[PDB]
C-alpha cells in the first residue's frame, strides 16, 4: 500500500477518520452507511496489498533470488497478475469516488452517496466474466499451490531460508504464502456481507437502494458461478481418477 | 513458538465473526463492530507453551459448498459454533456441520461452542422464542450435543461481555497442541 491511502484508512471507522466537527453535521443513519462503505474500501485496499505481497515479495523474489523454474513459481502463485489487475482497477475506482466526494480544504471529510452504480459496473459485463474465469481458475489451483509450497519448504534449504527471511518482519505476521492464498480465496465471499450491510442503511434514496439490491444480486450470481466452476487440481492426478 | 491453525464453523447467525473480532482486539468494539474478519495470528501462552495461533472465519461461505472446504487444509483445531438464542443453529450441528468437518478434517479436535450466552436471561429473546414454542438453548442441551458428535469438549461464551472468550481460545490452543 501507499502512505497516502494507508493514512486515509488508518482509523477503525469512517466516524473516527473524518473530523468530529464534520461527523456532527450528519444524521446517525448516514454515519452507519458511511462506516460500512469505509470498511469495504479499507478491506479492498488490504486485499490489493495481499496481492502485491504475492506478486512483488514472494513471486518476483523467488524468480530473482532462487532462479527457480518459472513453472514451479506459477504453480505456487496461480493467476496473481490477473487478480492484481482486476482488484487494483476496482480499488482505483473506489478511491476516486471517495476523492471526488471530499470537501474543498479537506483530505479526510467526505460522504459517498452513490456506491451502487460502481458495484453494478464491477459485477456485470466483461469485468464480471473476467472475475468469474479468474477465481474459477485460482480456487481450482488453491490446494495444489499449498502442497507445492509445503514440498519446497521441507526439501529445499535455499527456499526455506528465502521464506524465513522475507516473512521475518512483524508487518508480515499474517501474510505467509499459505495465508495469502486463503485470504484471496475468502475475499470474494466477503462482498455479499459488506453490500447487504451497506444496503440496510441505504433506504433514504430509492435509486441507491435499487442499485445496491441489483449489485447484491450480481455478486451472488458471480459467486454461484465460481462455486460451480471449481474442480480441485492435484499434481500427478491420473485421467482415470478424473473421469471417475 | 509453534504455528497452529484454528477455523470457526457454524450457521450465519451463530456470532462466529464477532467472537474472532472480540478475541483479536481484546475488546467489544465501542464505536464500530466490523462486518468481516480477514485473519489474525494470536501470540498465546498456555500451560507454559508459546503458540502462534492463526485464526480464520468461514462467514460468507455457508451457501458455497465447493469454496467453503478450501478454508480447511492443515487445520489444527475446529471451533464449531451455535447461538444460544437460536435452537435451530444447534439442530444443524449433527447432520450438516459435523459430517463435513469429520470428512475434510479427520482427527482434528472439535470444540462445540455456545455463543451469545448473555441472551439466555434476556427478556426480548425469551419472548420472541416463546412465540415459536421455543426457549434459549439449555447448558445440558449444549453438553449432550457435544457428547453426541464426539467433540473434544463443550464451552460457552459471550462476545458482547467478553465472558468465556479468553478461555475458549486458550482451550483451543491446548487442543491444537495434543
Ligand atoms: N494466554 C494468552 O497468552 C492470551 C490470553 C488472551 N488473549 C491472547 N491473545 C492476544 C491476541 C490479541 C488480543 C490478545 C493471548
Amino acid at each position: 500500500s501507499m502512505e497516502m491511502d494507508e493514512k486515509d484508512f488508518a482509523a477503525d471507522s469512517w466516524s473516527l477518520a473524518v473530523d468530529s466537527s464534520f461527523l456532527q453535521q450528519h444524521k446517525k443513519e448516514v454515519m452507519k452507511q458511511q462506516d460500512v462503505i469505509y470498511e469495504l474500501i479499507q478491506t479492498e485496499l488490504h486485499h490489493v496489498r495481499t496481492l502485491k505481497i504475492m506478486t512483488r515479495l514472494f513471486r518476483t523474489g523467488m524468480l530473482e533470488e532462487l532462479h527457480l523454474e518459472p513453472g514451479v513459481v506459477q504453480g505456487l502463485f496461480p493467476c496473481v497478475d490477473e487478480l492484481s489487475d482486476i482488484h487494483t482497477r476496482f480499488l482505483s475506482q473506489l478511491l476516486e469516488r471517495r476523492r471526488q466526494a471530499l470537501c474543498p480544504g479537506s483530505t479526510r471529510n467526505f460522504v459517498i452517496h452513490r456506491l451502487g452504480d460502481l458495484l453494478i459496473s464491477q459485477f456485470s459485463g466483461p469485468s464480471a466474466e473476467q472475475m468469474c474465469k479468474t477465481y474459477s481458475e485460482f480456487c481450482s489451483r488453491h490446494s495444489k499451490a499449498l502442497k507445492l509450497y509445503k514440498e519446497l519448504y521441507a526439501r529445499d534449504k535455499r527456499f526455506q531460508q528465502f521464506i524465513r527471511k522475507v516473512t521475518r518482519p512483524a508487518v508480515l505476521k499474517r501474510h505467509g504464502v499459505q495465508e495469502c492464498i486463503l485470504l484471496v480465496t475468502q475475499r470474494i465471499t466477503k462482498y455479499p456481507l459488506l453490500i447487504s450491510r451497506i444496503l440496510q442503511h441505504s433506504h433514504g434514496i430509492e435509486e441507491e437502494r435499487q442499485d445496491l439490491t441489483t449489485a447484491l444480486g450480481l455478486v451472488k450470481e458471480l459467486l454461484s458461478n465460481v462455486d460451480e466452476g471449481i474442480y480441485q487440481l492435484e499434481k500427478g492426478a491420473r485421467l482415470q481418477e478424473i473421469y471417475n | 513458538a509453534i504455528r497452529k491453525k484454528l477455523v470457526i464453523v457454524g450457521d450465519g447467525a451463530c456470532g462466529k465473526t464477532c467472537l474472532l473480532i472480540v478475541f483479536s482486539k481484546d475488546q467489544f468494539p465501542e464505536v464500530y463492530v466490523p462486518t468481516v474478519f480477514e485473519n489474525y495470528v494470536a501470540d498465546i501462552e498456555v500451560d507454559g507453551k508459546q503458540v502462534e495461533l492463526a485464526l480464520w472465519d468461514t462467514a460468507g461461505q455457508e451457501d458455497y459448498d465447493r469454496l467453503r472446504p478450501l478454508s480447511y487444509p492443515d487445520t489444527d483445531v475446529i471451533l464449531m459454533c451455535f447461538s444460544i438464542d437460536s435452537p435451530d443453529s444447534l439442530e444443524n450441528i449433527p447432520e450438516k456441520w459435523t459430517p463435513e468437518v469429520k470428512h475434510f478434517c479427520p482427527n482434528v479436535p472439535i470444540i462445540l461452542v455456545g455463543n451469545k450466552k448473555d441472551l439466555r436471561n434476556d427478556e426480548h429473546t425469551r419472548r420472541e422464542l416463546a412465540k415459536m414454542k421455543q426457549e434459549p438453548v439449555k447448558p445440558e442441551e449444549g453438553r449432550d450435543m457435544a457428547n453426541r458428535i464426539g467433540a473434544f469438549g463443550y464451552m460457552e461464551c459471550s462476545a458482547k461481555t467478553k465472558d468465556g472468550v479468553r478461555e475458549v481460545f486458550e482451550m483451543a490452543t491446548r487442543a491444537a497442541l495434543q
